């Protein structure tokens, strides 16, 4: 009489990698790297701005497309491709840094600047790039100064912001450069341009360019823009002899937020902590193999198509 | 392996053996049969499990976008971040591939190590009254019917009532 | 464990040997006495000392700052200088995670095995003059006084001596 | 029948641990990995050091009045600490973190003269009532502050140009003053339209001072800007400028290397370490660390855990 | 070590042998022999070679220069890339001298294995003809010659033969 | 009694290795994991490459005499050389390292005639005994240094545009004069006042020559800066000026990807490599590596390691 002992065993084992053989058969396995991706925004639990066609400088400064998003809170922010920023050509002065304060926000509120000025200038400039509703406009948080006795000369006249906050602000102004000389001096006259902006840690000066450029938009003056954030208690006062794109308001960023860059469709019915281009990623494993550029809190990525984690013995079949 | 029994003395396994990972066969008089054994079977499943657990569990670190996907970046801060991403995926794929390498070598080496220790639990419960075949199975020296076999299993066998028959048996 | 002794066959530890890691405790006509073996124990403390070296011995590498800790860093570089080091932060936690994980697992198995081979070398020595009791115990079938008994701990013992007076023991005659 | 028996050691209760396997693992006895302590100090037995005190690192180059005891001198290590003082008058550095590294990264300071000269009709002597020595109105001592000597006069054009003739690299800075208004403008320099050319045969650029109505900060709405570059040995550096120059009367060597470290804590001569933080030492033998990630010297590595507990005995199995 | 057979009851190693890691040496009327194992061996071997295969597998990241060899860095940005490269070091540094240490406890470790493995598929082969001497080698009861001392070597050993002869011998009759 | 005995093979000596519980570790084999040797010479058998010698990779793009020999061509590697030289005549760059990475990451560069043309009022063929060919005076190849064709008179206000008609980017540069004192800029353009303004339309800027007093670089006090932008597809670019612009000839367009090594070692064409030093090429099928941090294309990771032995082998227990 006998006993005898063993251990199980399948019909179809799987392969795994060991430290002594990479093509080592045993009875079960699971997968460690993660291959699917949800090709959608899971905004479950999350108050979330889609900005669609607006870009996330162009809350600052108002373009006609961010009308909807000139302040809010969220915890989640969607930038779109294509989306506008600038409806009248230009740029802005380290974009990219102040694209990602944004991003990284929660929230922007509104202060208006107070900024008044005298009957020599107007400030009630509009353009055809930035139409509302069929007729001319401009960026809602500037003003475009000009002299109303064209081809004088822009008076020098002074603006002060103070912040009496207990946060500092984000205040943004612009640089008008015309296309040649003649226009140059219609609008602020004959004289050499100059515009200073001086706050207790901030200063630098600005000089209108004039040259005939390219259209873009039917249009080959420039407005460029510039930003610094003023401390509480401080106040920023504004130099300027012509060509000014000054703030009637200025911009205040709350909380903490995520920024996600990505064009895929939301879902508000699926919840995720992980996103990148292409969309969510709901996981439990703790790599991806579906892209280096993610955010949240992800699998980290590798270079591998798979990695099979053994859940059993070594299969010996009969 | 490095226990000698799973793909070692023992030739192969049961595909049989539904209701277990470890377990007896045995064979006398009324015939043959099979009963897995609970101990040593969860024994290696729990094991399972604590890795499965480590694998599973959350990363909180929360981190935020440095490159622009619908936008240029300045060449030299992205050859910058290119240099130090793909670094760190280096880093990562190596460990990956490290850590289950050699996690599939302990799973494997460590079921192999359950094989052996019910084979060695059985070994001692026999005692005097039976002799190893050397395939895994023991070659008893006296007629242990069902419920004897069933003692062996719930170890309750007690070598003691059988000594006096199984030693003549074995001596001639 | 993966050797099967200790939290094993061995029920359980002995709460009394101070003097050892690993030990004999016997019974006999004189009466029961217990014994730290010196061998097995260095063997076990030794490794671990070994583990304990490359723990604690020191990565120079001299860092300095590149983050003011008093002024404002530049917004794009903060925010890959942060990716960067929660990077970093990320990999150095698993690494510590893994590293101590594992160490762990291989003391306690390491542990296990000289208990094993302890058990092993004296089942060797007694060859057929004792038997195994399934518990870490081997019952001896013949008259082992004391000094019998540091004979085997002292491993001198001579199991020819005593061969026949076991071998009839364990066959009654 | 008598008997030999075998076994392991045990404790009443021992030390939880992980494993791969095991959340919950109880050995007889187990150490920590990571190190939770630090000392709020500074550990500066075995060290050269300077604490700088309210001399904030780029006043030891220009030589703001906080800094009047910190204009030379050698050290190993390098103190800062916070709201120090680098600008008696307002004004700002080009690239002031790159400089400021740059000197935190050194182990001492020497100073040599430009010996730069200037006509008569020069005022090198301008001070100012927010640089104060002794209740007195002054300027940044390495600085001279030039204006015209007959108010409202035009400000000559002067030629300035330092020689390197050491063997290793020199440190120059030199300044921009930028006035309130265009009346204070042509006090100090005149009608003119000023401009402030600087070049060496590694380094040229331009300067032409704003104008524009400020905040005032210490009661002055005037700012001057800094800039600096770093000379060969051997090569020179030329100041063409016609008023708004604030030139070097002296110019900097960065000697040998040392550790710089911001921190408000305290110093302690008798304790010693290799690794900082803001929050002050660590001397660990422990290869980890979760007190920060901003640390500097030989430091263990950072970790986000409280604590990992290493075995260093058997599974206790009690009885 | 972890098995307890090399460098442990097997006393030591032989240098005689140059055709395989494990092996046998007889002793019997006619004389002495020495054989290596096959098996045995080969496992041992195929398992560091597929130790060296992981170790040379090439990863095909292409990497670029961040700094200037000729030129000179803006000290900020050369400050970050220091500590990003001077971090990247120390991880591959502890990383290797990881991976190291744990293939090399392994590789060892392994090696005892298989030396055990081969002792005890011999022991059971031999059942109650042979007893062990604490020192690798099983003192036989019965006259084994060399087609016999094959036939253990070969696994075609049938202790049936011997049983009678050999159990004869230990009992003493 | 017949016996027969197990055992295993060691060796006279063996070789010492590191485990988790031994520094000591006595086994019968082991193999290095670290390379610690490097091929003093580059490898360059199966690659289509281009030795720059003495140009330096921005001099390709502007056309220095040193780099007539690579003003254009096709690689799949390019090898810069220390000392190498970018500037017969005295300047700089902006954004010059970007630059020279842009380039260095190329595997090839057309050149396209802008074809700008100029009035009679200016001389177009301006040169320089800094810049010589064929013992002759010379000028960048790529650049034209446009000035007055009358001695003292004033630069006529010129406008040149180049458009580009391609289905890629083209690299434009161009330079600015800055002259070494007054007389000397108003005998080049003039006693006018002297404006460059530069407009694309994602780009537009204005520059002003620093007139001013410098050493001599190369016998040389005056000073021409380059600056750089990308003109893309169908976009135009203006250029407005009255004297002091160092105008381009030619535009650049960079062709596919290509490996960039800053090595001085001798090229070999007979081994072959995928990895790179200053100080030559590694040839491993080893993961590890302690020549150097500094490395390009697929290379085994640096360690700070001499030697880190695995072990092939059981303990070795001698005899
Ligand atoms: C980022 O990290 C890199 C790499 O560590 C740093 O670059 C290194 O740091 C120093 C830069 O100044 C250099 O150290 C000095 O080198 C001098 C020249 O000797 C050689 O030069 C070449 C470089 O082309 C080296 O590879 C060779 O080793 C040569 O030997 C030494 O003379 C000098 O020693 C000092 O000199 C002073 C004189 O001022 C003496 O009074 C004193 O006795 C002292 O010993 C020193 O060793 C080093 O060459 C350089 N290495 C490389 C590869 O570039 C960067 O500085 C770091 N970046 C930042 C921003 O911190
Ligand atoms: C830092 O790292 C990033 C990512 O590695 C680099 O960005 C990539 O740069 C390369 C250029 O070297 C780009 O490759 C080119 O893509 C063009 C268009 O592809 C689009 O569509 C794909 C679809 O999947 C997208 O993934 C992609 O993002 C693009 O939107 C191709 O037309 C190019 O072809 C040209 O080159 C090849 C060379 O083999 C030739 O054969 C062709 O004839 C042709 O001339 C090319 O494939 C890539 O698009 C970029 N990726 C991203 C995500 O932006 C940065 O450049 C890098 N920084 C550096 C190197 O400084
Ligand atoms: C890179 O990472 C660092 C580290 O995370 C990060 O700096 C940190 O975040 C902010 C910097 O703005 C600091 O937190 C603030 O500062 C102090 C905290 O002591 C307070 O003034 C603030 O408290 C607010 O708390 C509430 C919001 O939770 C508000 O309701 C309340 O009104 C307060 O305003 C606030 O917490 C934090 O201290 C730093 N850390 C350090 C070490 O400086 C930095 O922002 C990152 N860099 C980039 C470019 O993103
Ligand atoms: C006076 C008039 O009606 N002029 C018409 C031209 O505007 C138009 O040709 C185009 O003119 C463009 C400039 O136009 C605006 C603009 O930006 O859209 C119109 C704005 O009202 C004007 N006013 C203010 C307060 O900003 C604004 C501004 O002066 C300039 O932008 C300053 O740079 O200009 C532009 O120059 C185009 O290049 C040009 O084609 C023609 C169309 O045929 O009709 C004219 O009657
Ligand atoms: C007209 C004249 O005097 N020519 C000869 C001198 O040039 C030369 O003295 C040296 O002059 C050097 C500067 O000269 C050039 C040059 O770069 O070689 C001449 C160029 O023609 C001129 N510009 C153009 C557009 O052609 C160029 C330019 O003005 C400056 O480079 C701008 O900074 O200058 C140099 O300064 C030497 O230091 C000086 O000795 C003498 C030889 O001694 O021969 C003269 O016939
Ligand atoms: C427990 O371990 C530590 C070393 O890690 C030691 O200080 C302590 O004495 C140990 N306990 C013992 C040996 O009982
Ligand atoms: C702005 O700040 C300056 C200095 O603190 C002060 O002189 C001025 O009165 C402040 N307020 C306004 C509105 O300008
Ligand atoms: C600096 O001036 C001296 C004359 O005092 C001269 O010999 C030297 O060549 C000049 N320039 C350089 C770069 O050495
Ligand atoms: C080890 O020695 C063997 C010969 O015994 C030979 O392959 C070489 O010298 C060494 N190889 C390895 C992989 O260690
Ligand atoms: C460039 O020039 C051409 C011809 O003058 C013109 O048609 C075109 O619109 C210009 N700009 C472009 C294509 O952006
Ligand atoms: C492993 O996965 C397969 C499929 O889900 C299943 O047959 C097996 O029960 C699983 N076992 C474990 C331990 O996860």
């Amino acid at each position: 009489d006998k006993i005898c002992l063993g251990h199980h065993a399948v019909a179809n084992g799987t392969i795994v990698k060991t430290l002594t053989n990479e093509q080592e058969e045993v009875t079960n396995a699971t997968e460690t790297v993660e291959s699917t991706s949800l090709d959608r925004l899971c905004m479950k639990g999350r108050s979330h701005k889609d900005l669609g066609n607006c870009h996330p400088i162009g809350m600052l400064i108002g373009t006609p497309a961010c009308d909807l998003h000139l302040t809010g809170t969220w915890d989640t922010l969607i930038e779109r491709e294509n989306a506008i920023a600038y409806c009248y050509p230009g740029a802005t002065v380290n974009e990219e840094a102040l694209r990602q304060k944004i991003m990284e926000s929660g929230g922007i509120s509104k202060i208006s600047t107070g900024f008044t000025y005298g009957s020599s200038i107007n400030s009630a400039g509009t353009t055809k790039a930035c139409m509302r509703n069929g007729g001319n406009s401009f960026y809602a948080e500037l003003k475009w100064l000009v002299s109303k006795s064209k081809g004088q000369n822009f008076p020098q006249t002074t603006n002060t912001y103070r912040n009496t906050d207990t946060a500092e602000h984000l205040i943004m102004w612009g640089i008008h450069h015309p296309s040649s000389t003649q226009e140059k001096n219609d609008l602020y006259g004959t004289q050499s341009l100059s515009i200073s902006v001086g706050s207790s840690t901030y200063q630098s000066n600005f000089v209108p360019v004039v040259g005939a450029r390219p259209q873009v938009n039917g249009q080959s003056g420039r407005i460029d823009f510039h930003w610094t954030l003023v401390q509480p208690g401080d106040n920023i006062t504004f130099s300027h002899n012509g060509g000014l794109i000054a703030p009637s308001r200025v911009s205040k960023l709350i909380g903490r937020g995520l920024g996600i860059q990505s064009d895929a469709p939301i879902d508000n019915n699926c919840e995720s902590k992980c996103f990148w281009r292409g969309g969510s990623i709901n996981t439990r494993l703790p790599f991806q193999n579906l892209s280096p550029r993610t955010v949240g809190q992800c699998p980290k990525y590798v270079n591998k198509k798979s990695l099979m984690l053994a859940t059993g013995m070594r299969n010996v079949p009969e | 392996g490095l226990f000698g029994a799973i793909a070692g003395f023992i030739e192969n396994g049961w595909e049989g053996m539904v209701d277990g990972w470890y377990g007896f066969r045995h064979q006398n008089a009324q015939g043959t049969g099979q009963a897995a054994d609970y101990k040593s079977t969860q024994a290696a499943i729990d094991q399972i499990t604590g890795k499965l657990n480590r694998l599973i569990e959350k990363t909180n670190t929360e981190f935020e976008s440095i490159e622009s996907e619908f936008s240029e970046i300045e060449h030299q801060i992205g050859n910058v971040i290119n240099w130090t991403k793909d670094s760190i995926t280096d880093i990562w794929t190596y460990q990956a591939e490290l850590l289950v390498a050699m996690e599939n070598q302990h799973t494997i080496d460590m079921a192999d190590s359950e094989m052996l220790n019910l084979y060695e639990r059985v070994r001692k419960q026999l005692r005097q009254n039976a002799e190893e075949d050397g395939k895994g199975c023991f070659e008893i020296y006296h007629a242990c019917d069902d419920s004897c076999m069933e003692s062996i299993r719930n170890n309750t066998y007690d070598h003691s009532q059988y000594r006096e028959e199984a030693l003549l048996n074995r001596l001639n």
